[PDB]
């Protein structure tokens, strides 16, 4: 399992190099803004719990179709393990803001979570719409861009890190699709 | 037409293959071996001491979706993984089916048969882990020495692997907890008569899994049945 | 891969907590004692075709007894191939600067490393002599930093902790 | 498992007392003074393959009777069974001295320790004998004393923790005898 | 001990079954093999003083480097350490000619053997030097008998390839 | 575990002396008793099924007592487990005359069974009378003097045989009683 | 054939005296330094076709005159006659580091040379830059021993010393 830290070591690995001036630059600049990454992921990790809720039953009142009996979200037994993977799929993408790579996202969460939707009868075209409410919020919280919550922070650019995240949301609604 | 690869616009192949039914003949003697390894536990008509699931109303349903988010990260594992766990399921089946050539042939072809043998062969003479109480500090502190070393494969590079976790969701793991506690107690509240058929059967299946042939450790397995218990296959990173 | 990240995250992972405020905590850890081992990587980057040469043939400088006939050193090819190791042990201890941890060691150095030395014949004894002569050769304040060379030889150390 | 940072909590948690200002410096005297304990176990796990040979080699010289027929380390498993222990103990001790108490030994290694070996029949003098060189050692390279190895240190005084690694062999000398 | 009779108690323990003309017929080989393997047990234990003295200094021989200090062949006492090891190692060679298999071995001399001598410092290359010179010098008539000779060099390299 | 041939092992181990002369007398004669062995065993693994029958019908001719409610015969479930527990000990001692010595019994019979049998309510005085009968039972078909069987062997004196099996059950018969 | 042996002995016999308890002690030495010059023979014997190949073209890459018109080698034949007096000159190489002395060397390779190559207007300083190719070519761990470069680099700048 890896991070940032050991993707330049494995891409330095295959090639047979020690790391140079040319790959800690990187590496510098990544520890230059690593005060910016905890503070990006502390906005993640307070509110979390509420997020979830504002992405799925935000999702069931933009497609009613899966809270029709029979559907997808009609048991209480069923509504509650879409609850338990919504969380999940929240908690392994603030594990590759930790580590500042995707690395730890596709053999732990994404590994045969693509065929286990299509093989129990996940609908894919409503999940893709799951996790990009948790997208829309995750630029909005690191940007300090809410309606109702504005935290105590220190200002500057987060840009860069903004769009980190937002490759990682689709890394999951390209691998899941 | 032509394949999917190209210009096209539906998955096609939608066919039982060969692997599909190969999956499907190793579901159905999983659906076999544990309906034939619960026998020795559901013998009358009544459901045993250890065929429970929890005590809150909320712990027995939390058992299940445990259970299931367990069977998904034996199906999560990497492809070294899988194939240590395919090669050492199947030589923990011929010491488990011992004297039938029969027997042994038909693990051999059916890999989620293996795991479903020697998962519930363990269960069935109860040299589980969870099964066993030890009578005294004397034995628990030689059951609590080895057990230790089997979780070191939990971490084995000091970091660790999806197999020995337990916690799935927001609040999961103190189910996790008071399901063993009271696992525990209940071993420790078995009756008198069966706790003396698991220690002969612990002692046992420490002497032909692990031992062989060593006079060391069946010697510690014949003091200590319940560090017997302990031992498991390392493909349990647990 | 034992690494800074990775084992706060895998213990958040076992008990399917998020990372909460013992996590982040970890990572600042990462910035101060960042700067000493990653300043000392490319000190090793820039000058290691010096050290495995210079000290690689501390080897054989003291177990002189492998170029003799039958043992491990018996010809140019195997004398080449032990210089090649030393390099492979160089870029292994420069790979544990870049990650904060012992992770390229203990996947790729370490673990196999005691059955692959006994089936081959090869003496682990000789192995820690041109380590430990890299351990001493160290002039504190000329190499690196101050501290620089406890983080670097850090892992030198706990190296002929694993080969011995 | 405790450490000194929790140990705190506990003592005020059954009096259902605040870790107010008449406490706190216990823990900031744990903190100026914790940048000398990080370089306290750098000096322990950089030696420990060669202080588990120095302490049961130390030992034969001391007691003959070991490699006697009918003595605990005749058999060549016995020596390695004794040279197994040799660093557990001593593993379990740096966890001490970062954790700054005791806990950790009394939960994972001291519960039983006693009678499991004279059961066994392990001699209790010999593994006396096994933590009192022990205790030497870790005293020893704790103020770079050691009369053939030297470190790179920066100066001051470590006799506070210097007694506080010799406070840890005595517990597993008093607890096993 | 692993030895014949001990290997088809365990095998019928582990089926659950009487001991059958299966494992009645293997204590037949116990018949024919050990009045050979037998004739060179004596052989060892009435000439285990001639062994010791003339194959130990033949792993100094080959490995002259020990007197050197720092390794293990400094002093004197080391060096009366270390005869009694290869004393203690054909004392299990005949012990297990008189077990029939090769248990006293396995259970005393090579179990924990690659734990031991990687801390210790102990070069396992530097035992198997002793262990092999007594192998290709026994002479097939005059030592012992021919089949003898087969069944005390197959115990013998067993443990050259226990150690390497 | 050990057998007649690693006893001479640990009886030379004991003092750390070779195997000479001196011990090879016990162990030259083996092997030509070695077909007085194996003709032992086949006697014994011929007829198991009736005597025990032979003994635990015996035991019930001198003993109706578990028969009557409340005893350890009254059930057809504990019925079985002294028919099977009758042939394991007959099986373990088949092991140790193969083995020419009872060092399985001490662990795998013996050690346990005493502390097994105060949990079960176990009479201990049916213990003492099964095994002796069926001693009894055992020399008969080794000097082949079993009134209602005979076999065809080779001609000579047995009782050496006879003897060693009579070593074994007063061993088995006596700590559990 | 001067030696160890054929020298201590030569003047045992100039004095009409025993083999003294003097001379005893030099065959002492002759146990000693067997083994770093007997490792260095073995060495070149393995290995000489490979080591003539590179010494003779290290005459003619250096000395282009040679093919001239009246020159040493003018012809194919003249070649070839190099070529064959780098291997002479380092079989007696081979052959004074077996008997210990420098005593193959001058008595059937210098004695003379500096007669014959007068003569037949071979150079010395093509004969010294192909011996002097060869010194500097040995690697101390990954060719031979750290000693045993030493015996074999003693006989080399022998030669050069005694050509030029
Ligand atoms: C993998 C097999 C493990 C090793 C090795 C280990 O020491 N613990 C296993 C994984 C693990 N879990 C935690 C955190 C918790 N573990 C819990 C389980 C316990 N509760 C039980 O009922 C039982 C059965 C006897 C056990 C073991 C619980 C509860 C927690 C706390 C979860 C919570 O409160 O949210 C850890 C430590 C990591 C951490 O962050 O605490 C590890 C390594
Ligand atoms: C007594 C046990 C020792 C001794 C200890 C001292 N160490 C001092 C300072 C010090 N050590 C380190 C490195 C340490 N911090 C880390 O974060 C890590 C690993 C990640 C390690 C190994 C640092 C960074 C410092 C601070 C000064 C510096 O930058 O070097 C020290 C000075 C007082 C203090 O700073 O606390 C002492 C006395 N010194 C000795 O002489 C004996 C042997
Ligand atoms: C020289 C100082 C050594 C020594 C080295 C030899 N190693 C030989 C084979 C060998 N070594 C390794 C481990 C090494 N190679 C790696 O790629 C890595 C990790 C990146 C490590 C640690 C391996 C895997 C192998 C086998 C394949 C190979 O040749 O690389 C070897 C040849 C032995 C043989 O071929 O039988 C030598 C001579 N030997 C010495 O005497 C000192 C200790
Ligand atoms: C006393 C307990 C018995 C009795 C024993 C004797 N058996 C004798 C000889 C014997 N038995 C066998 C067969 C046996 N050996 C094997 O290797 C196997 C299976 C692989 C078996 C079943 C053999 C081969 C022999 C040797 C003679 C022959 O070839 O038949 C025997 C003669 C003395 C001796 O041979 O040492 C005795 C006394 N005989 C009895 O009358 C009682 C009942
Ligand atoms: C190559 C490096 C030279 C070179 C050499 C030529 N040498 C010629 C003849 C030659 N070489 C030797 C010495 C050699 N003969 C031995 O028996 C031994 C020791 C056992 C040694 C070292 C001798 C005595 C001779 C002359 C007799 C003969 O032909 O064999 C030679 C031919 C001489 C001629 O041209 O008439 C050549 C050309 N040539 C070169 O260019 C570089 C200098
Ligand atoms: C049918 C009902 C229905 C809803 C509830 C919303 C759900 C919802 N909210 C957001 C958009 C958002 N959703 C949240 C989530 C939350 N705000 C918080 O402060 C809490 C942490 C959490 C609620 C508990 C945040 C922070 C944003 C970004 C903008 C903002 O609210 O400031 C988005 C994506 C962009 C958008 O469409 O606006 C959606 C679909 N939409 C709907 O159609
Ligand atoms: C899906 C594949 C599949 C198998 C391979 C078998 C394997 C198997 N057999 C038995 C159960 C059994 N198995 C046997 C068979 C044998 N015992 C012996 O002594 C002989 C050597 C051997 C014949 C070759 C017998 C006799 C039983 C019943 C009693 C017992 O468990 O020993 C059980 C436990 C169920 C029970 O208690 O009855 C299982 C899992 N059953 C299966 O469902
Ligand atoms: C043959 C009959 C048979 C049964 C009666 C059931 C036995 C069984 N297993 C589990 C549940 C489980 N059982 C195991 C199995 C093991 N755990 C270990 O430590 C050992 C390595 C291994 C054998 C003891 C595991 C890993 C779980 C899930 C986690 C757990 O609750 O322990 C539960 C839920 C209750 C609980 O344990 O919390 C039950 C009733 N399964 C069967 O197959
Ligand atoms: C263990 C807990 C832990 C944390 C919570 C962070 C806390 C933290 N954040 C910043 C500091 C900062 N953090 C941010 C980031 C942001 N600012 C915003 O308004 C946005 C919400 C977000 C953009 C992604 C910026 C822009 C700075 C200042 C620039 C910088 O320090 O690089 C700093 C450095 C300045 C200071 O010392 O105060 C620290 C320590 N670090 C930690 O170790
Ligand atoms: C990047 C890693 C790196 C190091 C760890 C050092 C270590 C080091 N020093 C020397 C080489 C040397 N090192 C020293 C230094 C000292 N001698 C002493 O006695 C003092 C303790 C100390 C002063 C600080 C001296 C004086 C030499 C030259 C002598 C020699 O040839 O070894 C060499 C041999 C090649 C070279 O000169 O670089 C190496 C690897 N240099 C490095 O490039
Ligand atoms: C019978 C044989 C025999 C021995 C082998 C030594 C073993 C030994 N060494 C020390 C004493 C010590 N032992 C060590 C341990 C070591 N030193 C190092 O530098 C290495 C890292 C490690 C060996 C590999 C250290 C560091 C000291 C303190 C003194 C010093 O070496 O500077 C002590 C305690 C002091 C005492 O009671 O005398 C003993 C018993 N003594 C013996 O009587
Ligand atoms: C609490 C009680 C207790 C035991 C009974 C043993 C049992 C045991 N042995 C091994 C581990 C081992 N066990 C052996 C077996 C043997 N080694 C020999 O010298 C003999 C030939 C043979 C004993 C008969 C070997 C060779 C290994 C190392 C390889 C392996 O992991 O299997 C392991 C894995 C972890 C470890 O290495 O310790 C365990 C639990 N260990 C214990 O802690
Ligand atoms: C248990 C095993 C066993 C033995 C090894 C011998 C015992 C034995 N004989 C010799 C001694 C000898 N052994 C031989 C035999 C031979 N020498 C050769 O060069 C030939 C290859 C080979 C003949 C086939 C000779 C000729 C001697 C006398 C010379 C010598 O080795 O000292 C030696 C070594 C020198 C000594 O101490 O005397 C030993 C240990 N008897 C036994 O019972
Ligand atoms: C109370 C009810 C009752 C019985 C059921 C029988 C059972 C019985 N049989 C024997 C005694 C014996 N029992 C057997 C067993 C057998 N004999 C054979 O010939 C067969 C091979 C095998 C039956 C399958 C043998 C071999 C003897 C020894 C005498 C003999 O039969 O030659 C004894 C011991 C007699 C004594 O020493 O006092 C008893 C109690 N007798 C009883 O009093």
């Amino acid at each position: 399992m890896l991070d940032a830290f050991s993707r330049v070591v494995v891409n330095s690995d295959a090639k047979a190099a020690y790391v140079g001036g040319s790959d800690l630059q990187a590496l510098k600049s990544f520890i230059a803004d690593g005060n910016k990454r905890l503070d990006a992921v502390n906005s993640i990790v307070s509110n979390a719990s509420c997020m979830v809720s504002d992405a799925v039953s935000g999702m069931i009142c933009e497609n009613p179709g899966l809270i029709s009996p029979g559907g997808n979200c009609y048991t209480n037994r069923r509504m509650a393990a879409c609850l338990r993977d919504g969380e999940i799929i929240l908690r392994y993408v603030s594990y590759a803001l930790l580590a500042g790579d995707a690395s730890v996202l596709e053999d732990r969460c994404l590994n045969g979570l693509k065929e286990t939707y299509i093989a129990l009868g996940v609908p894919t075209n409503s999940s893709i719409r799951a996790v990009s409410i948790m997208k829309a919020q995750a630029v909005a919280f690191i940007t300090n861009t809410a309606t109702e919550r504005k935290m105590s922070f220190a200002a500057g650019d987060c840009t860069s890190l903004a769009s980190e995240v937002a490759s990682y949301f689709d890394r999951v609604g390209a691998a899941i699709s | 037409q032509t394949g999917l690869v190209n210009s096209k616009f539906s998955a096609r192949m939608a066919k039982k293959t060969a692997k599909q039914t190969k999956n499907k003949v190793d579901e159905y003697m999983a659906r076999s071996v544990q309906r034939q390894y619960k026998q020795a536990a559901v013998a009358t008509g009544v459901y045993g001491t250890q065929c429970t699931e929890g005590t809150v109303k909320g712990a027995a349903e939390a058992s299940r979706s445990a259970a299931l988010s367990r069977q998904f990260r034996i199906k999560q594992r990497s492809a070294f993984s899988k194939a240590h766990d395919l090669f050492e399921f199947r030589k923990h089946a011929i010491i488990a089916a011992a004297g039938c050539s029969y027997e042994e042939k038909m693990v051999t072809r059916f890999p989620k048969l293996a795991a479903a043998m020697v998962l519930g062969q363990t269960e069935m003479m109860r040299t589980c882990s969870r099964y066993v109480v030890p009578e005294s500090v004397e034995e628990e502190y030689m059951a609590a020495s080895v057990d230790k070393q089997m979780k070191r494969r939990g971490a084995p590079g000091g970091v660790y692997s999806l197999s020995c976790a337990e916690g799935v969701a927001k609040g999961q793991a103190e189910i996790a907890r008071v399901s063993a506690l009271g696992a525990a107690y209940r071993a420790a509240s078995k009756s008198a008569s069966a706790v003396t058929a698991e220690r002969y059967n612990s002692m046992a299946y420490g002497r032909v899994h692990f031992a062989h042939g060593c006079s060391y450790e069946e010697q510690q397995f014949n003091k200590y049945p319940a560090a017997a218990a302990a031992m498991r296959s390392d493909s349990y990173g647990y | 891969m034992k690494s800074v990240i990775t084992t706060v995250v895998s213990a958040a992972d076992a008990a399917g907590r998020f990372p909460s405020n013992s996590d982040l905590e970890s990572i600042q850890g990462n910035i101060q004692r960042s700067a000493a081992r990653l300043e000392a990587a490319e000190k090793l980057a820039g000058n290691h075709e010096a050290v495995v040469k210079e000290a690689g043939d501390a080897c054989f400088a003291k177990y002189a007894y492998l170029k003799n006939p039958g043992e491990a050193g018996e010809n140019q090819e195997k004398i080449n191939k032990c210089y090649r190791d030393v390099d492979h042990y160089m870029r292994l201890v420069n790979y544990c600067l870049v990650v904060g941890g012992t992770g390229p060691l203990d996947e790729w150095g370490i673990a196999g490393a005691r059955e692959v030395y006994r089936t081959l014949n090869l003496p682990t004894s000789a192995y820690v002599a041109s380590i430990a002569y890299t351990r001493d050769r160290l002039c504190v304040p000329r190499d690196m930093s101050a501290q620089a060379g406890v983080e670097f030889s850090a892992y030198l150390d706990y190296l002929i902790n694993a080969l011995s």
